[PDB]
């Protein structure tokens, strides 16, 4: 009766006149005397006391009392609607979701009447009374249905015009106050439980055919009562993690969003992060860290804004979970594999030409170049509400911080270079994905982070000399002294030492001081379809590049030397032990400019 | 990356690090750094401690590969583990793909193996094979020793006991040249054979209510994987289809079945393919599982070695793990009130309400 | 219908498989 | 809520660090040593397995 | 229930006829191999010819005079539409008696007139458009009135039929979509061409109108979590189901587009689907190699089977002018199937 009341108000809006001239049936079409003819189908109509019209195959039935709707007007206005929700649906309560049209038809209406007024002034106020009616009288009833996944797309579909914030409110009051004090949803909710664990128990790689769609249809009508336990037994059992990512390739926005939610109540819940024994952190960070970093590698529909919005904010108090997910985030997803165990042959190698860096990478069993769409779409979250200095200086600052409690030095001294290399792997990240202008535009220049920041000069340069040296070789307008002028340089103490050797140290590199020319040789006869199109397009176009860099560089350092105890010491003290002390082709480098620079 | 102590080839140490080895053993560290300079080695350790890695890191080191010249000869006792040291050198030489190697065992046509070694694609450097169908094929001249430079013998003790394995031996190794590197090892050397946290639980009951009641308790304890010992084949084979009935997947291995089925479905269990396998005391010692974290004893031993050779296959390594055991006879408590004297370990009853899932993760 | 309901839902009920379809 | 309740800004990071220079009265040695190898290096042969002289 | 045993009948040991086609005596000769495919096969309107089209690239069709193919003829003919270029699928024309229009995963759109009496199928005409356009699915207004020709990407082509088929409109599939690299994976016209039911790989479906021969866009839904495979629409005119690869198969009432009826029992992938001719039996032909035979009005299973891993991919088809279907056999073979004492459901 209710539908009946609502119907001609739901053909008002949404409209569905327009395209209800196509329920039509195909004609009876036969030859006869070789020629076509075409007739319609005959059908007779009977009265029977069932209430729901059919078609049994021949004829239509259809309910006697032909004046039953008499009593009763459609309503003619969504506040009609209302006023009349207030008795219907109060009455008819949690069991609305034994009848799904309903609440499909309810949720259209609410998406037309929300999207009829987009330029208005007064959406908020549609959105408010939407906010509310769907708390009272829809949710409660689509945390009731049986695998019937498109009602929850639709009711979602709906949602999805809120604030974050309140639908993480009707998500958790439907959990903490709803569940209990409730009878028909309890049942419902324990039925869900109770289920999901025992498929839970029988998750197999050899049973996933089966076993991911169940999972896949139970998940997507009923989450936010069925996930908890999957999100347990993922934080503390070993493969189920693999197999949950593995099925996430199916289930629909609504689970997303929950899912999310549940991930940040685990994430939140009051626990204690390190393990009981000593200062080893606990078992479960871990495998939450590998399921978060699985998830943004896999399902690109996922939307973890909030929990990079959970990073960014627990790092200030120096959260242990937070650099756990960040260091699984940039080496699964990213493919940034550490320089710890490196041969020399390797590591002259990683900074080269571009074929055979290439080749390098693809040897020490680092994917970075393969997975630049995912890292793209990461660094694409990072890059909204602007989190990428805070996270730099963040983790700048923390190390330091670290470097100042008091342990064992055997933790102490593992802790600090640890923090070291996370920071270098996600600066290679971030100059690896962020390009041309937008580093310049979301990278925080240079003269403010070394005088207002106090960044120690390496780590500066760390991550400045690449972008001076692209803005120095092509465009000559410009000169060094000049791009980088204004800087405080504040530990250096640049009385005693000519400017001209300092920046002309902490500006080169390596891959401009030193051409071997052998294994440039080496690659091309190994190499030796299209013949790998052509040797990679004669790759030795990279070695006459290299070898006018190294011309270049080289004519400078003529003149340079040229022009250059107590600076001997200086030198030793502010320009090659630090450089030294850093990742190892800093080492080799300073090693190479010590001799070809002097008498 | 404890192999990059060794100072060996960049290659070979990756192939060895996506192969898992993090930190030697110390057979490893004890042997490898003095075979490498290609002495003779006699290797006695216990079994499972990665005496195959030994010889295979040094013969992978100091080859060159030769095309068409054979310097690397293993030989063993058996085809199966024939194929395992293959697999072996196979997974060492990942990221070597000049050398090539090879296996030899009864069962093949002797045409086939003659047409692999003159097959320049298939011409090996490393060889593994049983000592027969190797003496078969070199009395042939089906393959050339005239340039070997390793010779590996692994469990050495029964090929120097039995008398034709022995001679096989002595025929191949006498058509190798006589400056080579020599090894051999094994697990048992005895004097007369160039420069040499666990749970654990029991339930005493009634046999007619065993069926039920592991499918109970196999309905609510959280588990990764379950074992099920029984005490004879007919009763494990009909519990396991009843339990495959049970809409729970699982498996089946004990005797009076061909080897080749029991080696399927081991190496299937082994790789997570199902939760539940059943199996007798054929499995009671040697196995090596780590993701089983409850064991349910459906038959007690008769005497406590056996039953805690069987509890042996839970907590791998110094891990956590479960164990719940049925008593329905005299002989079981007689066995359970004897375990205790021995291991100094309090069996307890196990409590009706059920245990914290926490104390076993 | 209340007192069956709620229990049937808190507790729940084991439904039998393969549970005492046999012995030995 | 609370957790959404820390202030985030780049006025926070700044958390200003200590001079390098150290006023004159085994992790400590530890502490001193890493923070002062920038300023006065080559003024190290006096630790020699000791307290810092100064 | 006479429904159910009708199914068991036309399942038994007599009433069914193997069709007798060029593979079938291939299989009898090499077993009394590899086998290539059955691309499409697609009845004709009045339910008195069939055609459908191997993977060898020879397109047999059969003019139904008999019931286990006694005296049917067969106009078999050799690779069509080139001879590189196999043909992957065909509309029949509902307008005359004879004509068909093929396309071959390529630019040309191929119009031939199969004739009857003798063995000759002669191409009438060929249709071009763009170099670059790949063309791969053709469909006609069970009105013939307009005619569609899809791409897999970023090409819609409808043309008149009725005024020599001029070029009417065109449509990029980018606009319909609008979402990362869809990929159009199956169509379907309405009962009366009105509108142009379109299933795109994202899971999107989408209504197109195609009133006055200009294409335009009515609406879009989430119908699915994965691609939709087939879409198939009841001879009714009052519910139009929908088939996709997760495991769904739900009907969408025609009048108000929303869900009504969902098939749960399944839990594999759908292939293809069909519905008889009476709008009453739906038949699933899942991933798992087995078919399942459902009742549209009440929705609860009525018939089981399995293929048994001979043939795996399978084909179904419900006759439009009686209550047969056939269906795949074991090596690439179709096999009739009837009762052969009842011509429909309602004689029964």
């Amino acid at each position: 009766v209710f539908e009946y009341l609502l119907n001609p108000l739901y053909t008002s809006m949404t409209s569905s006149g327009e395209s209800k001239d196509m329920a039509t049936a195909l004609m009876i079409t036969r030859i006869d005397n070789g020629i076509l003819a075409h007739k319609p189908r005959l059908i007779h109509k009977y009265k029977t006391h069932e209430p729901f019209e059919s078609l049994e195959l021949n004829s239509s039935y259809v309910f006697y009392y032909s004046e039953w709707n008499s009593n009763l007007t459609p309503f003619a206005s969504v506040n009609d609607l209302f006023e009349n929700s207030h008795i219907y649906l109060s009455i008819i309560g949690p069991y609305l979701g034994r009848i799904p049209t309903l609440l499909s038809k309810i949720s259209r209406i609410g998406v037309a009447d929300i999207q009829k007024n987009h330029g208005s002034e007064s959406l908020h106020v549609t959105i408010d009374k939407w906010i509310d009616y769907v708390r009272k009288f829809i949710f409660p009833a689509t945390s009731l249905l049986q695998n019937n996944p498109i009602a929850t797309s639709e009711v979602y579909e709906l949602m999805k015009f809120f604030p974050f914030e309140k639908r993480y409110f009707i998500y958790n009051e439907m959990m903490t106050k709803l569940s209990q004090d409730i009878l028909p949803l309890k049942v419902s909710f324990n039925k869900a439980e109770r289920e999901a664990k025992s498929i839970l128990k029988a998750l197999s790689i050899d049973t996933i055919a089966k076993e991911s769609r169940r999972f896949a249809k139970l998940i997507s009508t009923n989450p936010l009562a069925s996930l908890v336990p999957a999100v347990k037994q993922i934080e503390n059992y070993d493969k189920v993690s693999e197999l949950v990512v593995y099925t996430t390739k199916y289930f629909n926005d609504f689970a997303y969003d929950v899912l999310q939610f549940v991930l940040l109540l685990r994430l939140t819940y009051n626990r204690p992060a390190v393990q009981f024994d000593g200062v080893n952190q606990a078992m479960w960070v871990q495998r939450l860290s590998i399921f978060i970093a699985g998830l943004a590698k896999n399902c690109p529909n996922m939307d973890i804004s909030n929990i990079i919005t959970y990073i960014l904010k627990t790092l200030h108090n120096g959260n242990i979970i937070a650099v756990s997910i960040l260091k699984e985030l940039i080496i699964t997803v990213g493919g940034i594999r550490d320089l710890n165990e490196v041969n020399m042959k390797q590591l002259l190698m990683l900074n080269s030409g571009s074929p055979l860096k290439q080749y390098a990478r693809h040897l020490i069993y680092d994917f970075r170049d393969d997975n630049s769409v995912i890292s793209s779409r990461l660094t694409s979250f990072f890059t909204d509400q602007s989190a990428i200095s805070e996270i730099i200086l963040l983790l700048y600052t923390l190390n330091l911080k670290a470097n100042t409690q008091n342990s064992h030095y055997k933790i102490l001294s593992t802790r600090c270079d640890e923090m070291n290399t996370l920071l270098w792997s996600f600066i290679e990240l971030i100059k690896h994905c962020l390009k041309g202008k937008a580093f310049e535009e979301n990278v925080l220049p240079f003269v403010e982070l070394n005088n207002r920041f106090h960044l120690s000069t390496p780590w500066t340069f760390h991550i400045w000399r690449d972008y001076l040296d692209n803005q120095l070789n092509s465009n000559e307008n410009f000169s060094i002294d000049e791009l980088i002028e204004g800087a405080e340089f504040s530990d250096v103490d640049l009385t005693k030492i000519s400017k001209d050797l300092f920046t002309t140290f902490w500006r080169l590199s390596l891959y401009d001081i030193h051409f071997d020319k052998s294994l440039y040789d080496e690659r091309k006869n190994a190499l030796s379809k299209h013949l790998i199109q052509n040797q990679i397009k004669d790759i030795l176009v990279t070695g006459i590049s290299h070898q006018r860099a190294f011309k270049k560089t080289s004519e400078f350092i003529s003149e340079k030397s040229n022009v250059w105890e107590d600076q001997i010491k200086i030198f030793l003290q502010n320009c090659v032990v630090p450089r030294v002390l850093f990742s190892p082709s800093d080492a080799l480098f300073s090693s190479f400019f010590i001799f070809m620079a002097f008498r | 990356t404890g192999f990059k102590d060794f100072l060996l080839k960049p290659e070979l140490s990756r192939a060895i690090i996506d192969c898992g080895f993090e930190h030697p053993s110390e057979v490893q560290q004890h042997t490898i750094p003095q075979s490498i300079h290609g002495t003779d080695v006699l290797c006695q350790a216990k079994s499972g401690l990665g005496k195959t890695a030994v010889f295979v890191l040094s013969t992978l080191q100091q080859l060159d590969p030769v095309p068409g010249e054979v310097a690397v000869v293993v030989i063993c006792n058996a085809r199966e583990l024939a194929y395992q040291i293959r697999n072996e050198y196979l997974r060492f030489s990942k990221y070597m793909p000049d050398v090539k190697t090879a296996v030899f065992y009864g069962g093949t046509p002797i045409s086939k193996d003659a047409e692999l070694l003159k097959n320049k694609d298939t011409a090996p450097h490393i060889v593994v094979a049983t000592p027969g169908r190797l003496k078969a094929l070199v009395r042939e001249k089906y393959i050339d020793l005239s340039h070997v430079k390793n010779f590996v013998i692994d469990e050495c003790d029964k090929v120097l006991e039995e008398l034709d394995m022995r001679r096989d031996v002595q025929e191949i190794f006498r058509a190798t040249p006589r400056d080579k590197q020599v090894m051999m090892f094994s697990a048992t050397l005895s004097q007369e054979i160039q420069n040499p946290g666990l749970q654990q639980y029991y339930i005493k009951l009634e046999e007619r209510e065993k069926n039920r009641k592991l499918a109970q308790l196999l309905d609510d304890l959280e588990f990764n994987q379950v074992i099920i010992f029984v005490k004879s084949t007919t009763r494990a084979n009909e519990l396991t289809k009843l339990l495959n009935a049970s809409n729970f997947p699982a498996i089946t291995v004990h005797g009076h079945m061909k080897q080749e089925e029991r080696i399927a479905r081991y190496k299937a269990f082994k790789d997570f393919e199902k939760r539940i396998c059943v199996s007798t005391d054929v499995f009671g010692r040697g196995i090596d599982i780590e993701r089983i974290n409850l064991a349910i004893n459906y038959d007690l031993t008769n005497e406590a070695d056996q039953y805690l050779h069987r509890v042996g296959r839970a907590g791998r390594f110094g891990t956590k793990g479960l164990a719940i055991s049925f008593v329905s006879s005299k002989e079981d408590e007689e066995v359970l009130a004897k375990i205790q004297e021995r291991f100094d370990v309090k069996i307890a009853e196990f409590p009706e309400e059920g245990i914290d899932p926490s104390t076993y993760l | 219908l209340e007192t069956e309901l709620e229990e049937e839902s808190t507790k729940g009920v084991e439904n039998p498989l393969a549970m005492a379809a046999a012995l030995s | 809520n609370n957790v959404w309740k820390i202030p985030t800004g780049l006025d926070k990071i700044e958390q200003e660090v200590k001079k390098p220079e150290g006023v004159y009265e085994i992790i400590r040695q530890w502490q001193t040593l890493r923070f002062l190898r920038s300023r006065y290096l080559f003024d190290f042969d006096k630790v020699n397995e000791k307290t810092g002289v100064d | 229930s006479v429904t159910s045993k009708y199914l068991q009948s036309t399942f038994s040991k007599g009433n069914t006829s193997h069709i007798e086609d060029k593979r079938f005596i291939h299989v009898s000769s090499r077993s009394h191999i590899t086998p290539n495919e059955i691309l499409s096969l697609k009845f004709h309107v009045s339910g008195s010819s069939m055609a459908y089209s191997r993977m060898d690239g020879s397109l047999t069709v059969w003019f139904i005079k008999d019931a286990s193919f006694d005296k049917s003829v067969e106009v078999y003919i050799p690779d069509c539409c080139g001879s590189d270029k196999l043909a992957t699928d065909l509309s029949w024309n509902p307008t005359s008696l004879n004509q068909i229009a093929v396309v071959s995963n390529s630019s040309e759109i191929s119009l031939l007139l199969i004739n009857e009496k003798s063995l000759t199928a002669s191409k009438l005409r060929t249709l071009s458009l763009g170099s670059k356009t790949k063309v791969n699915t053709c469909l006609y207004d069970p009105l013939g009135n307009w005619l569609l020709a899809a791409t897999k990407s970023e090409k819609i082509y409808l043309f008149d039929v009725k005024k020599d088929h001029s070029s009417v409109c065109s449509l990029n599939i980018s606009d319909i979509s609008q979402e990362d690299n869809d990929v159009v994976y199956s169509l379907a016209w309405s009962n009366g061409g009105s509108h142009i039911f379109i299933g795109f790989k994202s899971g999107y479906l989408a209504i197109l109108k195609a009133k006055h021969g200009i294409l335009e866009v009515c609406t879009k839904i989430k119908a699915h979590t994965g691609p939709i495979t087939e879409i198939k629409m009841d001879p009714w005119g009052r519910n139009f189901i929908t088939g996709s690869i997760d495991g769904n198969c739900y009907v969408w009432n025609m009048k108000s587009l929303c869900c009504e009826l969902i098939i749960n029992d399944l839990n594999s992938a759908v292939t293809t689907l069909d519905v008889c001719h009476l709008g009453k039996i739906l038949g699933i032909c899942t991933e798992d190699e087995m078919v399942y035979f459902y009742d549209l009005n009440s929705g609860n299973l009525l018939h089981s089977k399995s293929l048994a891993n001979y043939k795996t991919d399978p084909v179904l088809k419900f006759y439009p002018d009686k209550s047969w279907y056939i269906m795949s056999g074991k090596n690439d073979t179709l096999s009739n199937h009837f009762v052969k004492n009842e011509k429909n459901l309602i004689t029964y």
